[PDB]
């Protein structure tokens, strides 16, 4: 936790690190994300915080086994850091992509924050429309009292 | 490498580790901030397996912890976490 | 900003309730659950008033409680299951007064999940097994044990999942000393997921399935199962064994069942039904809550249906089979959480909402010609029974509870100095408006005046074993009328006092001796009527006095005291020596002498110099000082204590010092409390010692369960007071105010609020305050209800066609249905529809609780917003409207329109007139006063709206909100709208081109259900699921502009409460302390967020909840720092409820944790109570 003054002055390096060419690189980066965001939880760097996510979602598309694990952990980490909503958020998009290996992607991040924070996504779910056939709208949560 | 976990439902037994990996953590393998005692299942803790060590099954000598960033990701809160070697059998290492 | 949370008044609903041997006595105890606090209650039976004597806060959700014991022990345990994944066993110390947790076992993941367990409990009769189970597909069980030092053991679980499955209700069933069983509903779901046509989901059944546990084998059978006729919610457990047979009761919709596996035939009971019922005819009943009580002898149970009525329900048996059940309406109550049925003969009942009640039975076995119901009658149709007040109970004992709270309002109506809160409270036909002052309920028995300006009274006893008083001393300034007690006040003459002088001082000091002192001498008078006349030589005036029950210690003019002291023998002996100082004393006074040693030794004396010095009295060390202090200003009283001994200086500004007593004073802890000087009494309280201090407001010091408090009096400005014991008050204070002579008593020693409730009709949303009257404007709305006008043509249209019964006709019981009428309080309202609503609008005095202005409107209209203005293009008049939704389904949503009525508002704020109807096209949700006009939130639309001649006219209008419009909040022209999904947006008015504009808004989703305005840029909200938030614009921010808006609002706090807050406000509820933010709850409970004064403080309470996060872990499992983050992590919040817990914690832990942040416990413990004294109370 004395980190915590600290992650200002570190994100240069981290975001030059993290788009980097060596796939080393960013495997130790996404280590040092992964420890800065578990170290700091409940002291309030979700500003900065946010900001390295940025940096770090662009890699979970690596076909690298040892850099796909550190970016799953770097993942998981910033979920306990940053709110399990930011991560939903991130992740609808390619939920139903029509690309297959978007989609295999996508699944396996919300599995990974299912998982974890099950009984907190009550509260973040968007709202689906009614269709022709089946009821999706959720009315218990609109009552006005 | 053909291991796995046990993942099994921990009961009331104690995980012990030998004197190589003794401060690690059976989950991440670091040495920082030793937190939660492990609990393994009842039948990895029987007869001549009873007391032995959890990561790689030698004679233990101490009790076996999650470290910190495990206890907060809640990664205690799985199964029995012993390794076990798919590619041998019960007798063998 | 950095806050810090503090709670005043904890939560007071109930959600489940235990009864057992908790202490290992003969008494019974009652543990229940609020929400996330545990709390033990023991009724007394000689007095039917329930006590507190336990309350902890778990940070976490309570899910399941019970209670059980081993086969020999006398002393009961409690399961819990929460929201954490485990499962933990407490016992009560009684010694210690704490929960002890015994076994803490984990199992899997937090929060209120699904297919972790948690939600069921289920525990063996015997009490040597229990189970755990989630709503899907996971159970678990764990195996009782014991040591030779009868010592609690736990096994590893064993698993009973089941795919697919969804558990309704988990009971344990009572075999006597075979292998243990659990029963449960079940109902699994694989093929209705399978079926397009949606006719698997249509007729698949509930199963009741028995697990069996083999001890002996160690694993767990599924051994019988059996679909049921139609669904039930809770089983029941029948006392089996020897004393009964061993089955479950199946309690369904409209019917009441039996069960056994083996040759045992069903045996099915339909449910009475109330005769010539208003309800709706297409509604069925159920029942909510049951009660078990077994004798030696004989067994029943308690059942009580939605409406409220319990019936009394046994089983015929033969050897073995159970051949009827019979059915018996034994009371109406309101509806229970849950009901225990103590021994002694007393019913507690937990109602889900409202205040919580201790019957007495006063009638088992009936002796009345009521009918009984049975399973053996033959019908084609149903039984039926008529209602009527209680019989077989006696009301006792009434728990307040504030809960549900869905408004509330901090205003000074009453003319007094504090403000009051507001409350609007209850749900449905048992609503009302509650007023809450801080202090103590006085209970004022006498009052009577007599000419003079009493300075001063006492209260003398004749001899030292009375116990009541004698005499009432009230002395003037000048002239002393001495009063006596016979219950019928008289003016006494041969008390023997005498006063022609003013009287300054009266006790009882020998057997029977009186002794009065004037500032002309003592006056020393026993049994024996003759003056002992001491005077003080010269003129120099005795100025103040000190007496006890052996010692009469006085000083003159100049400080010269002149020490008594009383013999074993009755008489006086003048001490050798007489002691001076550097300047005359403005107070002095000694400590009360026990009945075990001789006399007192300190003496305190207190100096017009800033200081106050003790004096000893020891016979071999009279009159040599031991310990000066200097104060900030001079007092004017001292009250050496008892209730570890303590002392009481009294500054003679607004502030009351009280230091710990000992020939070093060390501690002192300060609470200014002012505008008039500090006068300092020693009265009784609870049979201890208490202090009455006095000022512009008046206090009480006073210990209660070892601890301290200073509370002050909800009462208007007293000027001398005493103790009083008398057949009139043997507990009283014989206080005199100005130009009166009252005598009052105080039987109330917790209850940091006190309160007086108005009763209201339905439940109520909204309230606001005319200004210039001070009175409410209440809006009350109910879903499913009946207005007056439908309930009377609905009862007379039953009554004519019950009177075309043709039959004889001659009997009518039509004439009898429509004249008598039950008290809807009591028996219910009766809830009759589904898009049927019924609301009222209601002028109300504040201070007394008349209603002055009552509109009902019209059946199927709803009222949601209320708002009282001005309109710029009229004059000073003003105007109430009230928005009303039209025909609203709520599941699925669906409306027909809304209206906005206005009303004019005469008569001093007195009465209404309707003045016009306007019509739209959703539900007015929001109505807010905007410089001389209104806004009004459409459904999705934010519209501004103007008066006119006959409607309201339209003139502004933006329609790109999200979803729905709750809230609309204003300050200069901003606008703050809350959505139901969305958090605030920020709109800005241009006046000039007649636009309203968004230029901010938020990048989380939150169901906001109140928000309130901080500043120009900071606004404050509330949840659905329980988080507070604070929410501010960057500086940057453009009012000025043209994934919804570019510009968003930064987070700067976020905090889990764990109740869902519907009110919050920013005010200062103490004179002369610093402004709080104020919320309440729905489940009656108030508190503060408070910001910090320094870098320091906040440092010193990050601390403290840092090192108590690891050493006093939640006593359910759960983290803490994991329980404030429950939807968003925690930001810029210290949680004062686990700092101020340190108070609770065992001397070794205080010890360690105090060596750690560098302090002594004594230190700690101070600066939390400054914290608090400094806002709240
Ligand atoms: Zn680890
Ligand atoms: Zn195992
Ligand atoms: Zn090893």
């Amino acid at each position: 936790e004395m980190g915590k003054d600290y992650i200002y002055a570190v994100t240069p390096l981290l975001e030059d690190a993290l788009m980097d060419r060596d796939l080393v690189h960013r495997q130790t980066a996404s280590a040092v994300v992964q420890h800065m965001s578990l170290g700091v939880y409940g002291f309030g760097c979700e500003d900065s915080l946010n900001h390295l996510l940025n940096y770090v979602w662009p890699n979970v598309f690596e076909t690298s086994p040892h850099v796909i694990q550190a970016v799953m952990g770097a993942l998981e980490g910033l979920r306990v850091a940053i709110g399990p909503c930011r991560m939903l958020q991130y992740c609808l998009q390619g939920l139903f992509h029509p690309a297959r290996k978007v989609r295999d992607v996508y699944w396996k991040i919300y599995n990974s924050i299912y998982i974890g924070s099950q009984d907190a996504l009550i509260a973040h779910y968007p709202r689906i429309y009614n269709d022709d056939k089946n009821t999706y709208i959720r009315y218990e949560l609109d009552y006005i009292l | 490498p053909d291991l796995i976990f046990c993942r099994k439902q921990a009961g009331v037994a104690i995980g012990r580790l030998c004197e190589k990996c003794d401060g690690k953590c059976v989950i991440c393998d670091s040495y920082v901030r030793p937190c939660t005692l492990v609990r393994i299942c009842d039948e990895c803790n029987y007869g001549s397996y009873q007391g032995r060590c959890v990561i790689c099954g030698g004679p233990g000598v101490s009790d076996a912890y999650y470290c910190k960033e495990c206890t907060i990701q809640e990664k205690d809160r799985d199964g029995c976490p012993k390794i076990v070697n798919l590619g041998s059998s019960k007798t063998d290492l | 900003m950095f806050l810090y949370n503090l709670t005043l008044q904890r939560a007071t609903g109930i959600s489940f309730a235990i009864h057992g041997n908790f202490s290992g006595t003969k008494q019974q105890e009652i543990v229940v659950s609020r929400g996330k606090i545990l709390e033990l209650l023991r009724p007394d039976p000689n007095t039917g008033k329930v006590h507190t004597l336990l309350t902890v806060e778990v940070f976490g959700v309570i899910r399941s409680l019970m209670a059980f014991r081993l086969t020999g022990g006398t002393k009961d345990y409690i399961v819990v299951g929460s929201d954490s994944g485990r499962i933990v066993i407490l016992e009560y110390q009684p010694s210690k007064n704490m929960f002890e947790k015994i076994h803490q076992e984990t199992f899997g993941k937090s929060g209120c999940r699904r297919i972790v367990p948690g939600q069921f409990l289920a525990v063996d009769p015997k009490g040597r097994a229990v189970m755990i189970s989630a709503i899907e597909k996971q159970k678990l069980v764990y195996i009782l044990n014991r040591d030779a030092a009868a010592r609690l053991t736990i096994s590893s679980p064993l698993e009973a999942h089941k795919a697919n499955t969804l558990v309704y209700h988990v009971v344990g069933v009572d075999v006597g000393f075979e292998n243990p069983m659990f029963a449960c509903l079940e109902m699994d779901y694989e093929e209705a997921d399978n079926d397009p046509t949606g006719e698997a989901a249509a007729n698949t059944q509930q199963t009741l399935t028995f697990y069996e546990l083999d001890l002996g084998l160690n694993h767990v059978v599924r051994k019988y199962s059996e679909p049921l006729e139609e669904h039930g919610n809770f089983l029941i457990t029948v006392p089996g064994g020897s004393d009964g047979p061993s089955g479950v009761l199946i309690c369904s919709e409209n019917y009441i069942t039996y069960k056994n596996f083996g040759d045992q035939p069903d045996i099915r009971c339909p449910i009475p039904r109330r005769r010539n019922d208003l309800d709706d005819p297409e509604r069925g009943m159920i029942f909510v809550c049951s009660a078990t009580h077994k004798t030696k002898s004989m067994f029943f149970f308690l059942a009580q249906t939605e409406q409220g009525d319990i019936f009394k329900i046994t089983l015929e048996t033969d050897e073995d089979m159970v051949t009827e059940i019979r059915l018996k309406y034994f009371d109406t109550v309101p509806v229970a959480a849950a009901m225990c049925v103590l021994k002694t003969g007393f019913l507690f009942v937990a109602s889900e909402f409202g205040n919580h009640y201790l019957y007495q039975i006063a009638h088992l076995g009936d002796d009345d010609e009521e009918p009984e119901f049975s399973s053996a009658m033959p019908l084609e149709d149903t039984f039926f029974f008529q209602p009527r007040p209680l019989k077989n109970l006696v009301l006792v004992d009434e728990l307040d509870s504030l809960s549900p709270i869905l408004f509330c309002q901090i205003a000074d109506l009453a003319n007094e100095d504090t403000p009051q809160l507001y409350v609007a409270c209850g749900r449905g036909p048992r609503s009302s408006l509650r007023v809450l002052r801080h202090g103590l309920e006085v209970s004022e028995m006498a009052v009577s005046e007599l000419p003079g300006n009493p300075n001063a009274v006492w209260t003398v006893r004749r001899h030292i074993e009375d116990e009541f008083d004698a005499y009432i001393i009230v002395s003037f300034v000048n002239a002393t009328l001495v009063l006596s007690i016979g219950e019928t006040v008289e003016e006494v003459t041969d008390s023997g006092f005498l006063g022609t002088t003013p009287t300054l001082s009266c006790s009882l000091l020998g057997d029977d001796a009186l002794v009065q002192v004037y500032p002309d001498g003592i006056r020393h008078i026993r049994a024996d009527k003759r003056v002992n006349e001491w005077k003080t030589p010269g003129k120099k005036t005795i100025v103040k006095c000190a007496v006890n029950q052996r010692q009469v210690v006085i000083a003159l003019t100049g400080g010269e005291l002149v020490y008594f002291e009383m013999d074993p023998s009755g008489q006086l002996n003048e001490y050798t020596e007489r002691k001076e100082m550097s300047a005359d004393v403005v107070c002095m006074s000694l400590a009360n002498v026990p009945p075990g040693e001789q006399r007192s030794r300190f003496l305190a004396v207190g100096l017009v110099d800033n200081t106050v010095r003790i004096i000893s009295l020891d016979p071999s060390d009279c009159l040599q000082p031991l310990s000066m202090q200097a104060l900030p200003a001079q007092p004017e009283s001292l009250c050496i204590v008892e209730m570890f001994l303590y002392l009481n200086i009294g500054l003679q500004n607004g502030v009351l010092l009280r230091t710990v007593l000992d020939p070093v004073t060390g501690d002192l802890s300060d609470t200014r409390t002012g505008s008039r000087p500090v006068k300092l009494f020693r009265v009784r309280m609870q049979g201890q010692e208490a202090v009455l201090a006095m000022s512009s407001r008046s206090w009480l010091s006073y210990s209660y369960q070892s601890r301290f408090h200073l509370t002050p009096l909800s009462y208007e400005t007293l000027e001398f007071a005493s103790g009083f014991a008398s057949e009139q008050c043997p507990e009283g204070i014989v206080a005199i105010s100005t130009n009166t002579l009252r005598i009052l008593a105080l039987e109330k020693l917790g209850a940091v609020f006190n309160q007086v409730a108005f009763p209201l009709q339905y439940t109520p949303r909204k309230f606001v305050i005319h200004p210039e009257s001070n009175n409410l404007i209440i809006i009350e709305t109910d879903h499913n209800a009946y207005t007056e006008a439908t309930k009377a043509q609905r009862k007379q249209q039953m009554a004519e066609e019950m009177v075309e019964a043709a039959g004889e006709l001659a009997a009518e019981m039509a004439a009898a249905f429509l004249n008598e009428n039950l008290p809807e309080s009591i028996f219910g309202a009766p809830k009759a529809g589904n898009g049927q609503w019924a609301s009222v609008i209601r002028v109300m005095n504040p201070i007394q609780g008349n209603t002055l202005d009552l509109v009902q409107l019209e059946q199927n209209e709803a009222a949601f917003s209320v708002a009282v203005c001005r309109f710029s293009n009229t004059g000073e008049d003003w105007y109430v409207l009230v928005g009303v939704a039209k025909d609203l389904i709520l599941n699925p949503r669906s409306v027909a329109g809304g209206f906005v009525y206005t009303y004019k508002l005469v008569n001093n704020g007195e009465k209404l007139e309707f003045l016009h109807k306007t019509p739209v096209e959703e539900v007015p949700a929001a109505i807010a006063p905007f410089q001389g006009r209104v806004l009004i939130g459409v459904g999705k639309l934010l519209r501004v709206y103007d008066l006119g001649k006959k409607k309201l006219l339209r003139k502004c209008e933006n329609k790109h909100i999200a979803n729905y419009i709750s809230g609309i909040q204003t300050i200069g022209h901003r606008v703050i709208v809350s959505d139901v999904q969305e958090s605030f947006i920020w709109v800005r008015y241009k006046r000039n081109e007649n636009q309203l504009i968004i230029f901010a808004d938020d990048t989380y989703p939150r169901w906001v259900t109140t928000a309130s305005l901080l500043d120009y840029d900071t606004v404050a909200g509330a949840d659905k699921f329980g988080n507070i938030c604070v929410v501010r614009l960057p500086p940057n921010t453009n009012d000025e502009v043209d994934n919804g808006a570019s510009q968003k609002a930064e987070v700067i706090m976020n905090y889990h409460v764990g109740e869902t807050v519907l009110s919050l406000q920013k005010t200062t509820l103490i004179p002369g302390g610093s402004e709080s933010l104020v919320y309440t709850t729905l489940s009656g409970g108030i508190g503060i967020l408070v910001p910090f004064t320094s870098h320091e403080d906040h440092d010193f309470f990050q601390h403290v909840e840092m090192h108590l996060r690891s050493e006093h872990p939640p006593l359910c499992g759960r983290d803490h720092l994991s329980f404030r983050s429950y939807y968003f992590p925690v930001k810029n919040v210290i949680d004062g409820d686990l700092c101020e817990q340190f108070n609770s914690m065992e001397p070794n832990k205080q010890k360690n944790v105090s060596e750690e942040l560098d302090r002594t416990p004594p230190e700690v413990s101070k600066k939390l109570e400054d914290i608090r004294t400094r806002y709240a109370f």
